[PDB]
């Protein structure tokens, strides 16, 4: 996949949401984002950002003698799997939006 | 086929549902603020899947009112 | 006679089991509505479980009507 | 006169079964209201589910009224 | 006079089904309040279900009052 | 005075139906408090459904006061 | 005095109707605690709703107590 | 001595009203623990709601106890 | 004969255990419907969990009908 | 011995309120587990609230046993 | 033989205590279904809790049956 | 011998408290399953809370067995 002309007018969250949805057209177990983090005008640290897919890997990485997610009382309409699906999609959209803002400013 | 909330059983991702709600909130703002909120609504990019490493068909986006409410 | 009078008052006091059976059917058929609202696409499997559990809890409405018939007609 | 009198107090204790039928009916109709507020697009299917459950738990009310009208008039 | 006393006892023992009817009405209207607090746009569409469930749970109240009037005056 | 004695134990066994309407409107007013904590913007709207359910559930309390005020005097 | 003998049993079975108001007030004042835990900023409005529900649920308790006193002292 | 024997069973039926205040008290004191697990910062306000509720349902318990002592000793 | 009369009226009120068995059965199968609506991938395990629960809550029904067998026919 | 017989019927009817007290205590000690599962960091404060509610709930079990021992030995 | 008569109606009223044990078993296995649908990985430990809870409500069922055995055959 | 005959019906009417005890134990042990399904990390603590609640509700069951033994054998 090749996304281009992202920076023509400006970067919005809906744009990164559509890019994240085209990343949702594939169903991976992780997402890796490579971008340059705008620390200063001279230093731009390259950053790898990882988004774990919800019931495929996200619960599995937190299963540490029990779980690390059991402390949270899920106040959603449906189960923890769907709130993790929505949270992983929202985390991917936010990471992607921030990645292409950091990379554009650097 | 699917199971869950009303967007997940309609074939809609959570990002599209939340962006639809955010666009509908941006539409009902005051005119000092809705004109500024017109800026964060425009989607302008283009994607092209690369099945071979050299070519692929293209789909562009020139949207101004927000995310498409209809399914794509 | 008191032998039939006790039969009639015992069969009257014997159908009180149907109160709790009907309460069970009501909460179960309400959970059918709530479960069909939760997962709407698997609604027919939930009506399948509804009729299965209906036939499995009516068996003691029929196990109390059996005792009513054994009181009155045995 | 105790045989003609005991059937009255038999049918008195026999329609106590309509308490739990009414309780289950209110629980099931309240779950109809709740499930239609959760998911209003499935409302006319949930009303049909509520009427299915209403008939199948009125079956217990008819089984209790059977013994009521049996002792009142066997 | 034993029948004239047992007919008076049996109606009072019979009308305890109105307890479960009132419990069902209370549960159904409490869930009506919860459903109108969840999805307030269909509040008038949920009162239409609550009145339906009220009139269909009053069927059990009328079927218990039927037995009360059949013990008392028949 | 077997009629006059029995017509008070029948009234006492009739009064028990107010228990279910008390336990019904208890959960109805509890869900009124719950729904007003759910969203206080329509908390003045939910008081209307609460009063409607209270009057409609005290219809059953008046149906039990009908029989307890009928078999004590008529 | 068998009239005044059944008078005590009539009052004693008539004050079983307080069980439902004691359970309903428990559900109401438990839902007040849950509603104050969810939205603590409108807690003092929910105490108003809980005392309104308590005064309208006390109606059933005093309606039972008046017919207890009419069995006993009338 | 049928009045003096009858008021024993009348007082025995008269304290089934404490089952309801026991169940409602347990529901309300379980809601205290749930609400204090949710919002522990206002736990000493939720205890002030629990004791208000405990007063207003043990008032129903003492209504029942007043009728018990009125049956046994008056 | 009052012995057979008491064997009839005792086994009459002995089968009210099936009320609570029916309420528990309805609650359990309602939670089967609900839990299958939550996690529908494991419903083949959840029904096997319900039938263990069914056979383990019908042991109470067996223990009540054994007493009705020991009162009517022993 | 009509009096000493009814002092043992009336003591048996009096201790049916321990059913409601035990059901309330089970609801409260289940809510302690449901509240201590959400945040176990304040589980000792929740145990303190459970033992406050347990003493205040078993007060009414002591009331019912008081009416029992007031019927038997007074 | 009124002593051999009343031993039947005593045990018949005594086996009403299995109703609440059946309702508790039904609530517990319904919660077993819901807990297995929530967390399916720990579902074999939850069965070890459900069998413990079944064995400890069976204790109340065996105490009711012990009272029945002690007043039928002694 | 109306005394020793009345002891049987009094003890049988007395031991219906074990219904509410068994229902409380069932709610408590179901909440143990639903609390160990939330976080199984503290299930070895929640089972201690469940056994504590079991003992403090077997206090109620033990009072009911002691009043049954005091009806029968004193």
């Amino acid at each position: 996949l090749a996304i281009a002309d992202t920076y023509k007018v400006r970067v919005t969250f809906g744009q990164a949401s559509l890019i994240v949805e085209e990343l949702i057209k594939h169903n991976p177990q992780s997402y890796q984002i490579l971008f340059n983090k705008f620390r200063s005008a001279i230093s731009f640290k390259p950053t790898v950002a990882t988004i774990l897919s919800p019931d495929l890997l996200e619960k599995q990485l937190e299963d540490v003698t029990g779980n690390s997610l059991d402390a949270y009382d899920i106040e959603a309409s449906h189960e923890r799997s769907d709130v993790l699906r929505d949270l992983t999609e929202f985390h991917l959209g936010v990471t992607l939006y921030n990645a292409m803002l950091e990379n554009n400013c650097s | 086929a699917p199971s869950g909330p009303f967007y997940r059983v309609a074939g809609m991702s959570y990002l599209r549902y939340s962006n639809i709600c955010a666009d509908l909130l941006r539409n009902v703002l005051k005119e000092p603020f809705k004109a500024k909120a017109q800026a964060r609504q425009a989607i302008h990019f283009r994607q092209a899947p690369y099945v071979d490493g050299k070519a692929g068909a293209s789909k562009v986006y020139e949207l101004e009112n927000g995310i498409p409410k209809t399914a794509n | 006679s008191v032998l039939a009078a006790s039969k009639m008052v015992g069969a009257g006091c014997a159908t009180i089991a149907l109160a709790g059976v009907g309460a069970g059917l009501g909460v179960m058929f309400g959970s059918l509505i709530n479960g069909a609202a939760r997962n709407p696409n698997i609604a027919k499997q939930l009506v399948g479980y509804a009729l299965l559990g209906f036939a499995l809890t009516e068996s003691i409405a029929l196990f109390s009507l059996l005792v009513v018939f054994l009181i009155l007609f045995a």
